[PDB]
């Protein structure tokens, strides 16, 4: 029984590898569906060219600062070099922008729309299909 | 220089927990310069710059006992030579017999 | 590689990353970093040399930068020019010195360090004119099919001349221009709306969306006959196929369909199992279980499978050429 | 020192780094999660050696090789000692050991040349016949 395809149960009978984890104890000893193989993945190291989010979340280096929440936790977006202030006033973001509460936006397309992949600040229309 | 650590060189940091252990762990030895003197007594002596005490016979007898060298530096008595001896300027005795022997 | 720097110290020759002050280099000199990675707490060099025991002891978030007292401070303040940690390792003397910025940052004239895309957003974020300046940011043209608008925004070019104020500035919607005979509609494949000067695919007409915002569309669209076989109703007003009645999904939309599933009554030309299936009289004793539960043929008596077949002490007759 | 000289092997169950391995115990040997350590023959065999059972947690068995005339092997997949196969004890808890169809008589040897037959399933010479 090879372990990437197949697996071997503590009673030394094998499973297929879908069953590992499908929630039915395939192999009465239950071995299978055990949390130590059914336990969520161990997220990869942020490589270079990348950046580090608290959410233990890697972010590519360009989206770093972009008023777009990629880290998921804000992580990205918080503590850009601030300059001028980056008030909503300005109007950059073509549909939603969200005031941070130390200077600085994030920006959110009306739902069907996503950031543009080439310009965040506008917005392009999911094709649903 | 570092939060939690000590200074005792140009430019560097080490870890506090190594000084005081007689380790030579600072390259410049200040590691062990700091520790506060710790009393002793009962015939011993205690120097400054270290956290060493020493028998009170080594304080004056020409060895260096303590880096800073204050055994030595404190004032302490000279010696002479006895009338079976001769002196010559270099802080010497030698035999009195040898006075003038054409050595 | 010319991505590295030459060097020899006596005879040997030596390759190293180029990298600056505001990096770390690792054992092997295999690859660079940034200097906040470097006691963070995560092994990040390809070698133990990351974070040796010279590096102190980690107080906060992975990612963050740590200042010689024991404090942190996000990472992008490091050289602003702003003591942001009061420690002053924020724009240290050291790091700043032969300062260099990142891919994701872009550099001007005030020796200041921008985000790339921040660039020409009518905010001076350099906190001078130069990431701001026409001369530079002059002549870009996006691309083909696209549209530029007074906003200093480029968007797709089917979005002019509807009533979704796309730039921001309401630049898309030259309301003289959208009412032009070039923006006629075509009455072959769109539609228009009574209020607005907006054409919608046809098949749009009525499909339960206000695709014209007036509610204009739709308004025509009102059958639904509720045929009386064939046909289920629900409370709700709305009919469905009897069918779909009970079949796990909500098809009327508040559920009126499956929450009455009652096993259907047999006819008088039927028999009844232990799933209250029904199946034909007939069916009641043969000597095959024709409901899984084996209503049938339990209550039967013990008789014999006719010629040409095979008999199972369960109660079952088979044909003999699969006897073996 | 790696040996359990509590019952409960509380004495090892805190023991520090023992090798900067990370590991507590060298190569040619068997560690346990009480921080004891066995010889690596001892896993699998039907013995509780590491007094918290982790020497013969039942998923490790499947790996030890066990040649059939000196070594024995249980349905669970665990090996069993030759002299232990019918010893009349249950030393695997399957109790494939002790099993009748291993445990049953011998076939006795078809009698050869030179030979002679009895009813008794036996073989005599043939000077002994009469
Ligand atoms: C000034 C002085 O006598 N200091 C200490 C004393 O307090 C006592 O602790 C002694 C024995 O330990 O050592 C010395
Ligand atoms: C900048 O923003 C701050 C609030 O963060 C506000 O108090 C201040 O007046 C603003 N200044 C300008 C010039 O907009
Ligand atoms: C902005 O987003 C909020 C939700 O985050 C939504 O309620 C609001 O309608 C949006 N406005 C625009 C103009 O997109
Ligand atoms: C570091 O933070 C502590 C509180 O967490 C504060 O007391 C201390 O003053 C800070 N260091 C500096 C240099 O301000
Ligand atoms: C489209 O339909 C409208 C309304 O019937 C009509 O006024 C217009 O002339 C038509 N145009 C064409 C090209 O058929
Ligand atoms: C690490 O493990 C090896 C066996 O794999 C052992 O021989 C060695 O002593 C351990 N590390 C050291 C050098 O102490
Ligand atoms: C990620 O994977 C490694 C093995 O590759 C370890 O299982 C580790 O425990 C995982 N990381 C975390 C945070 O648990
Ligand atoms: C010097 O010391 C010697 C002992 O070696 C004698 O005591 C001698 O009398 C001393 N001489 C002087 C001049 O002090
Ligand atoms: C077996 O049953 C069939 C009817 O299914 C016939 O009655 C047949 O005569 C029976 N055979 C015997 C031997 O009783
Ligand atoms: C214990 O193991 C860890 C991980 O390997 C470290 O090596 C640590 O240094 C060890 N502790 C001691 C004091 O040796
Ligand atoms: C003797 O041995 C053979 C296999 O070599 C068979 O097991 C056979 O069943 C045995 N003989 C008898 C009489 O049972
Ligand atoms: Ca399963
Ligand atoms: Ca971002
Ligand atoms: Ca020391
Ligand atoms: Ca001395
Ligand atoms: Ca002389
Ligand atoms: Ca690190
Ligand atoms: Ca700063
Ligand atoms: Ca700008
Ligand atoms: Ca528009
Ligand atoms: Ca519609
Ligand atoms: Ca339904
Ligand atoms: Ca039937
Ligand atoms: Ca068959
Ligand atoms: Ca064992
Ligand atoms: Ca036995």
């Amino acid at each position: 029984c090879e372990s990437p395809q197949r697996f071997r149960c503590d009673n030394s009978r094998c499973i297929y590898g879908h069953q590992l984890c499908n929630g039915v104890d395939d192999c009465g000893d239950g071995s299978d569906e055990k949390e130590e193989h059914c336990r969520k993945p161990t997220h990869k190291p942020c490589t270079d060219t990348e950046y580090k989010c608290s959410n233990g979340n890697c972010v590519s280096q360009h989206y770093v600062c972009d008023n777009v929440d990629d880290c998921g936790d804000l992580s990205d977006e918080t503590g850009c070099n601030l300059g001028e202030n980056r008030t909503c006033a300005e109007k950059i973001c073509e549909q939603n922008c969200t005031q941070l509460s130390n200077g600085g936006f994030i920006c959110s397309c009306r739902p069907g729309f996503k950031p543009s992949t080439l310009d965040k600040n506008s917005c392009q229309d999911i094709n649903e299909c | 220089c570092g939060s939690g650590n000590f200074r005792c060189d140009n430019g560097y940091c080490i870890p506090a927990s190594w000084r005081c252990d007689g380790t030579r762990d600072c390259l410049d030895d200040t590691d062990e310069i700091g520790c506060p003197p710790r009393s002793c007594g009962s015939g011993f002596f205690l120097c400054p710059a270290e956290g060493t005490c020493i028998p009170s016979s080594w304080v004056c007898d020409q060895d260096k006992d303590c880096s800073d060298g204050a055994d030595e530096q404190q004032n302490c008595p000279g010696t002479t030579c006895s009338s079976q001896q001769l002196t010559c300027s270099n802080g010497q005795c030698v035999p009195i017999e040898y006075r003038c022997d054409h050595v | 590689p010319d991505d590295f720097q030459t060097v020899q110290l006596r005879d040997r020759t030596l390759c190293m990353p180029m990298c600056s002050s505001t990096q770390f280099l690792c054992g092997n000199n295999e690859k660079c970093i940034p200097i906040w990675w470097k006691c963070d707490g995560q092994k990040d060099c390809s070698d133990g040399s990351d974070e040796s025991d010279l590096c102190p002891h980690r107080f906060c978030r992975l990612g963050q930068f740590q200042c010689r007292d024991g404090n942190c401070t996000s990472p992008q303040a490091l050289c602003n020019a702003r003591q942001d940690c009061a420690d002053g390792s924020d724009e240290d003397r050291v790091l700043c010195e032969h300062h260099r910025c990142e891919a994701n940052e872009w550099q001007c004239a005030n020796k200041r360090c921008i985000p790339e895309y921040w660039q020409c957003d009518s905010v001076d974020d350099c906190l001078d004119n130069s990431d701001e300046d026409p001369s530079h940011c002059a002549s870009r043209t996006c691309r083909p099919g696209q549209f530029k608008c007074n906003n200093g925004r480029c968007i797709p070019q089917s979005w002019k001349c509807d009533v979704d104020n796309d730039c921001g500035d309401y630049s898309d919607e030259p309301i003289h221009e959208c009412m032009t005979a070039a923006y006629n509609c075509d009455n072959h494949t769109e539609f228009s709306c009574k209020t607005n000067y907006r054409c919608i695919p046809q098949w749009a007409v009525c499909n339960g969306f206000d695709d014209c915002r007036d509610n204009s569309d739709e308004q025509g669209c009102e059958s639904v006959p509720c045929h009386p076989s064939g046909d289920f109703r629900c409370g709700n007003h709305h009919c469905i196929p009897l069918r779909w009645k009970c079949d796990g999904i909500d098809d009327c939309g508040d559920n009126s369909d499956e929450e009455s599933c009652v096993p259907r009554e047999c006819t008088e030309s039927e028999f009844r199992c232990a799933d209250q299936q029904c199946i034909p009289s007939r069916w009641v004793c043969d000597q095959e279980n024709d409901c899984g539960d084996n209503s049938d043929e339990r209550d039967c008596e013990m008789k014999t499978c006719h010629p040409e077949h095979f008999q199972c002490t369960s109660g079952h007759c088979v044909p003999k050429a699969l006897a073996c | 020192d790696g040996r359990a000289d509590c019952l409960d092997a509380s004495d090892e169950s805190a023991c520090p780094t023992r090798f900067p391995n990370g590991t507590y115990c060298p190569a040619a040997m068997f560690e346990c999660k009480n921080h004891v350590c066995i010889q690596s023959f001892w896993i699998c065999d039907g013995e509780n050696d590491c007094v918290d059972g982790s020497d013969e947690e039942i998923h490790l068995c499947f790996n030890v090789p066990c040649e059939s005339p000196q070594r024995f092997r249980c349905d669970n997949s665990r090996c069993i000692y030759g002299h232990q196969l019918c010893n009349g004890v249950d030393d695997c808890g399957d109790g494939s050991d002790e099993k009748e169809e291993h445990c049953r008589k011998p076939t006795h040897k078809p009698c050869t040349d030179t030979e002679y037959k009895c009813s008794n399933g036996n073989c005599v010479s043939q000077h002994y016949v009469c």
